RNA sequence: CUAGUAACGGCGAGUGAAGCGGCAACAGCUCAAAUUUGAAAGCUGGCUUCGGCCCGCGUUGUAAUUUGGAGAGGAUGCUUU
């Protein structure tokens, strides 16, 4: 509508108020190794380690009941056995 | 299926070998103790009053 | 074998690259 | 190796709060009519949690029976890493 | 730190270790009353941040209701009825927050954090002598804890429209014919 | 009150002031 | 003709002669009436020669000139290949605007990212930043960039020489080009210059041509002394050196200007007469020791490698290279021929970790002659104690090995030659045992099969 | 009503609109389907139909106007659920090249 | 005339003074209050303490006047204040 | 005021808001998340010659700093009690 001359405006704090900081990833791991894995995050690990990369899938997504989140932990669960594989 | 399994120590088997935060040290933990200082005055007045 | 004196030593896919309608990067999977 | 920690831990435990009101008074009476560092052993979770993750602790003591023991359990993990 | 790793610990709450500690607290609270008493919380974490504090007038007290059906389904939320619960037992403490603690097949648990309005550290608090001002009297009754404002739609929004400034009042206002002087 | 607010109403009080015609 | 005699602001000429610099140079004579013309220029200056000083001139008057304020935005940026000349153009950028208004800024990698884009957001007139971290701070971060006035590209052969000639167009495509001045300089004339040339000026450029033809690299008649310290004794070595051939002329080359800073202040405390040189001196006093270091018979000089280029080096006995060369071919030529220095016998060696011996097959396939040193174990002076009692016990010693440790971090990451001095063989406890610490501090080393039926994108807008 | 017609259909609800087409090819990879057929309902008013040919195969956007369900009492008309329909093609199906992309998906 | 188009040129007339605002026929009471903003008020001039006094009459005795020196010195000057800071001190005392 | 509009409804009876705009009044803040760590600096009670002595709480965390259109830490030079 209206031509005005647009700013440009400083960064909000509140950008990014989740977390991304490396501190908190380091204390997220570190419960996760302390704390293990809940029964259905085992059973697609050995879903994934057999090779039923679709099975889990679905197992994941039948628990959570999000395409999304069942896409995220297949790749955190994912990320472990890979960690797992290299630490051994 | 094993019930029970033993750990796998994936993510602490790396040592890491530098501290989390690099937030700066502030001047506090390289001056004295500006808190007993405050302390130490107080006495004094206490004891220029009796 | 650094044959240059001072320089650096030179150093799975699911696609398949094809022609488009628009003479762009056509993907087969 | 508990007596030998705890032989050299009394030799640094902290100062009483009446010798510390003690040495209070003693600096403020020379004010009236020079020191390094203190060295002292540092206790409380938070404390020696954030001394770990900045790596400034030489040992680590943990108490056995915390009866929230979820205060402790990822704290010799942490300690390992 | 630790308060930050308890937190975490309490997200991946469904882990092995904390199933462990959850089925052995549960056995602990069946043995137990219905209600007791807790000088320290079992989750300090979620006390902190919900703001209890080590002062002498904070107590934590630990509270069992029954879970299901009352098909007609009790509005009241388990936590609000186990604030209530504790209000009449101890009538004489206010209710600063509860939280959820653990649960059963028969039984949900939680703990309430209650502060001490007679006691002078807490009138002298700035932070808490508000709770010592009359007006909080029972919020629990009153529904103004956080159960409170959850059940009664306290959010702003279109979604929230019928209950932002609460259901009577708004029902009244909109059911009222005002009729001014010069019609 | 408050130790901040104490030192927020020492150092910047609410000040007495007048808006000429 | 002079700086005098060229009619500049009262401001900048004052500035001027605060600095010292009465005579003009050749670039610094010939080149900024035409910039402040309005011309675009190409040179072929060489480092040394005030290049830094004839681009700044300039950008400084036009700002001047245009009354530019921290809330419009960029108005001058500078193009550097390395973070050390970045910090140097930093300082004499500082010198010049003591006097004025606008406000001068660093952009480089290996820093702050949060810190540098609340810097842009707040506002800077004239800024110096590196190729890489420029164009991601321009695509990602918000700030003024839409009265943008003059561009200057210091050393772009070794802008193309590192690799970023992507990163460097993008810059070109992205900033504004309508009435913008163009200033190059790059020694060596290259494709990618004539590529990176016809891109970035106007189709009329100015192009000055004095480079030093008469490169006098010297192939055979050199000897390049090497030592091959462990990481965790280097500076105990260079302590042990530096008492033995006291009473000897002795010029050290460090990386960064924060190391020599704190290289500087810890032998100040351990007891080491020492002529330092470092960017946040004042240019004055620079010259003044300079003038001293050349007029001595004995004393040590702490100066850096990028510094050493603009120093015209006096006979001397030793020198010896600390930190890793910021230029291998250029550094053995030059300071191989500096060092042996005319008659004087003068000797050149160079500091190697153990993880650093592909120099070794590296010199070999160079054709030149070395010899290695033993350093007897028990004639390393261990004074590492004081060393850690000192920055355990003193502020300011903690701040200075923090700027140097992560200083030497990043330009050892951002070193040219990867193959041999790759940051991931460094052991990072030992090089901070070396500077004095017990725990190495904080330090950011960093700074397939895509989706099914994904086909990629012929339209919509992300920014 | 669609998925008791097709009987060689799997129903799915609830994809998240912050998600991608692709994402949807990979949710047809999962279900090792080489057909869908995406409901994006736009104002929660106005149906939007995408007809894909799931691997590599060319898709169709409309939009869907006006609805008429199984469920109203105005029919009158009943089959099986899942025999096979006979399908009457119009003639512009026939001529018309997009047309023909829409009859042969 | 304005290169850069920002009206900010015109309206105008990084650090302000921010405890304070530096400001440049009519009725009885308004010149009155005039008055009363335009009048001189007392100075109250903050002062150093004793034993500052003395520390800084100590540090000058050693190190005389200068100001890295003092900066240097660990023994007369424990808490580690900067040398600009002993030097505003000392100006703010009265001996250089 | 929007307004008996949108929207819903044995689409019959009927039900039925909200943004915006003009007003009245207008005031912003406290926490959890950090290591005071060169010093639990915090608080309850009873004993008082009422001035300061103990006991206990508490490190499983009480004071100061900080709450995301922020902040911290240094340097820096102005200005307030």
């Amino acid at each position: 509508g209206h031509k005005t001359t647009r700013r440009v405006l400083k960064e909000r704090p509140s950008r990014r108020k989740g977390a991304q900081s490396k501190r908190t990833q380091f204390v997220r791991s570190l419960i996760r190794e302390v704390a293990g894995l809940a029964p259905y995050e085992r059973r697609v690990i050995e879903l994934l380690r057999n090779g039923k990369d679709k099975r889990a899938r679905k197992f994941s997504k039948k628990k959570l009941g999000t395409f999304g989140r069942a896409k995220r932990k297949c790749e955190e669960l994912q990320r472990i056995i890979a960690e797992s594989r290299r630490a051994h | 299926e094993d019930p029970y399994p033993d750990t796998v120590e994936w993510f602490t088997s790396v040592e890491e070998k530098m501290p989390l935060s690099a937030a700066p040290e502030p001047k506090r933990r390289f001056i004295p103790s500006k808190n007993e200082a405050k302390q130490i005055m107080k006495l004094v007045r206490a004891i220029r009053e009796g | 074998e650094i044959l240059e004196p001072f320089v650096d030593p030179p150093r799975d896919r699911n696609y398949r690259i094809e022609k488009d309608a628009n003479g762009g990067i056509r993907y087969v999977y | 190796l508990a007596a030998q920690a705890f032989k050299l831990l009394n030799k640094y435990r902290p100062e009483t709060k009446q010798e510390k009101k003690e040495r209070l008074l003693r600096e403020a009476t020379a004010i009236k009519e020079v020191s390094k560092k203190p060295y002292t052993v540092k206790y409380g979770l938070n404390h020696v949690v954030g001394l770990i993750e900045n790596k400034k602790a030489s040992l680590v003591l943990i108490a056995n029976d915390v009866d929230p023991i979820e205060l402790v359990v990822f704290l010799p993990a942490l300690c390992r890493k | 730190g630790a308060l930050k790793y308890l937190e975490e610990l309490s997200k991946k709450k469904q882990s092995d270790v904390v199933r462990f500690l959850l089925r052995v607290r549960c056995w602990e609270y069946r043995q137990l009353n219905v209600i007791h008493r807790a000088s320290r919380p079992s989750r300090p974490d979620k006390a902190r941040r919900l703001g209890y504090k080590a002062k002498q007038g904070y107590v934590i007290y630990r509270v069992r209701v029954r879970r299901g059906g009352r098909q007609l389904k009790y509005q009241r939320s388990l936590r609000a009825t186990a604030e209530e619960r504790v209000g009449r037992r101890c009538s004489n403490l206010r209710v600063l927050n509860s939280y959820w603690v653990n649960q059963d097949s028969t039984y949900k648990y939680y703990e309430v954090i209650l502060v001490d309005p007679n006691h002078k550290a807490i009138r002298r608090d700035p932070r808490i002598n508000w709770i010592c001002n009359p007006v909080h009297k029972h919020r629990e009754c009153r529904g103004l804890t956080s159960t409170g404002k959850k059940s009664r739609g306290l959010n702003k929004g279109h979604r929230f429209n019928k209950t932002r400034a609460g259901r009577r009042k708004t029902w009244k206002r909109h059911n009222t014919l005002s009729l001014w002087r010069y019609r | 009150v408050l130790e901040k607010t104490k030192k927020r109403l020492t150092h910047f009080p609410q000040r007495k002031y007048a808006v000429k015609a | 003709q002079e700086f005098s005699e060229l009619n500049l602001s009262e401001k900048t000429t004052k500035a001027i002669a605060e600095m010292g610099f009465t005579k003009m140079t050749e670039i610094q004579r010939r080149a900024i009436p035409p910039a402040l013309a309005g011309k675009d220029v190409l040179g072929a200056a060489k480092t040394g020669s005030g290049k830094t000083l004839a681009f700044l001139i300039p950008a400084v008057e036009m700002l001047s000139s245009l009354r530019f304020k921290p809330r419009n935005g960029t108005g001058a940026i500078v193009v550097t290949p390395t973070r050390e000349l970045a910090l140097q153009i930093f300082g004499v950028a500082r010198e010049l605007m003591k006097y004025h208004s606008q406000t001068y800024g660093v952009v480089i990698g290996g820093a702050n990212r949060r810190a540098e884009a609340e810097k842009l957001g707040k506002g800077v007139n004239l800024l110096i930043a590196t190729p890489g971290r420029l164009l991601d701070h321009l695509q990602n971060t918000p700030f003024v960039f839409k009265n943008l006035k003059s561009l200057i590209i210091d050393e772009a052969d070794r802008i193309l020489e590192i690799g970023f000639e992507d990163e460097m167009r993008q810059i070109v495509k992205i900033l504004p080009k309508e009435d913008r001045q163009t200033m190059l300089f790059s020694a060596t004339q290259t494709t990618k210059v004539e590529d990176l040339a016809r891109i970035s000026l106007r189709p009329g450029p100015l192009y000055i041509n004095v480079d030093e033809e008469k490169k006098y690299s010297t192939v055979e008649g050199l000897e390049q002394g090497y030592v091959v310290v462990e990481a965790d004794k280097r500076f105990l070595l260079l302590f042990s050196f530096l008492k033995k051939m006291a009473k000897k002329k002795i010029i050290v080359f460090f990386s960064s200007c924060n190391s020599v800073k704190y290289y500087s202040e810890l032998l100040q405390y351990i007891d080491l007469p020492v002529l330092d040189l470092h960017g946040k001196q004042k240019q004055q006093k620079r010259t003044n020791t300079f003038f001293e270091f050349c007029n001595a018979k004995s004393g040590t000089l702490i100066c850096t490698d990028v510094a050493a280029r603009g120093l015209d080096i006096p006979q001397v006995d030793w020198i010896v290279q600390f930190d890793p060369p910021d230029d291998p071919r250029d550094y053995i030529h030059r300071v191989g021929r500096t060092a042996r220095g005319n008659n004087g016998k003068g000797r050149s060696l160079l500091f190697l970790q153990p993880c650093e011996l592909g120099f070794l097959a590296h010199l070999k396939a160079a054709k030149v002659p070395v010899v290695e040193y033993d350093f007897p174990k028990n004639k390393i002076l261990n004074v590492q104690s004081q060393l850690e009692k000192l920055i355990s016990t003193n502020y300011y010693l903690n701040q200075s090995a923090k700027e140097g440790y992560r200083s030497y971090i990043h330009a050892y990451a951002s070193h040219s030659l990867r193959s041999v001095f790759d940051v991931h063989k460094l052991d990072l406890v030992k090089v901070a045992k070396s500077f004095g610490f017990s725990t190495p501090p904080r330090v950011d080393i960093t700074l397939g099969r895509r989706a099914y039926g994904s086909q990629p994108r012929q339209g919509g807008r992300y920014k | 009503d669609l998925a008791s017609m097709l009987p060689h259909g799997r129903k799915d609800a609830k994809f998240d609109t912050k998600s991608r087409l692709y994402e949807l090819c990979e949710l047809a990879e999962l279900y090792n389907c080489n057909n869908v057929l995406f409901f994006e309902a736009r104002k929660g008013k106005d149906l939007y139909m995408w007809f894909s040919k799931v691997p590599n195969g060319p898709t169709v956007k409309f939009y869907a106007q006006n609805l008429h369900t199984m469920e109203e009492l105005h029919f009158q008309g009943n089959c099986l659920k899942g025999s096979r329909p006979i399908l009457s093609f119009d003639a512009a199906f026939e001529q018309e090249p997009y047309l023909k992309v829409i009859k042969e998906l | 005339s304005e290169s850069d188009a920002v009206p900010q040129q015109q309206q105008q007339e990084n650090h302000i003074r921010q405890h304070d605002l530096e400001l440049e026929s009519k009725p009885e009471v308004l010149r009155a209050l005039e008055r009363e903003a335009t009048r001189p008020v007392e100075k109250t001039v903050r002062h150093q303490s004793e034993r500052e006094r003395e520390w800084l009459q100590r540090l000058v005795d050693k190190h005389g006047d200068d100001v890295a020196a003092m900066a240097r010195d660990r023994k007369l000057n424990p808490y580690q204040q900067t040398a600009s800071d002993i030097k505003r001190r000392l100006k703010k005392a009265g001996l250089l």
